[PDB]
């Protein structure tokens, strides 16, 4: 009597879920602002 | 012992007693899948 390896039920569908209507971060326009500061006074912007 | 006799508590009346004692013959009969076990289902952990 062999115990064969353990198999697991593949997914038959995939749940994908999201909060819709959410804006753009526009991370881009921030980077390409061209008031470039220095590392002495490094600039930080918070994406949420 | 006095004039060669000695004195010696012989029982009169007596009951039967009864006393149970288990003794462990057997036990679970654990199985390892070792592959399952260390790599749930991730293709990646059976590699390695
Ligand atoms: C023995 O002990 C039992 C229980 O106490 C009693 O019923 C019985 O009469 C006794 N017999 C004698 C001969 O002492």
């Amino acid at each position: 009597v062999y115990d064969l390896s353990g198999f697991t039920v593949k997914p038959v569908a995939t749940v994908h879920r999201r909060i819709p209507d959410l804006p753009d971060c526009d991370i881009d326009k921030w980077l390409n602002n061209f008031n470039v500061p220095s590392p002495l006074n490094w600039e930080r912007k918070i994406f949420s | 012992s006095v004039g060669g006799l000695y004195e010696i508590k012989i029982p009169t009346n007596f009951t039967i007693v009864g006393q149970e004692e288990f003794i462990q013959t057997n036990s679970p009969k654990v199985t390892i899948d070792c592959s399952l076990f260390v790599c749930s289902n991730y293709a990646a952990c059976h590699d390695l």
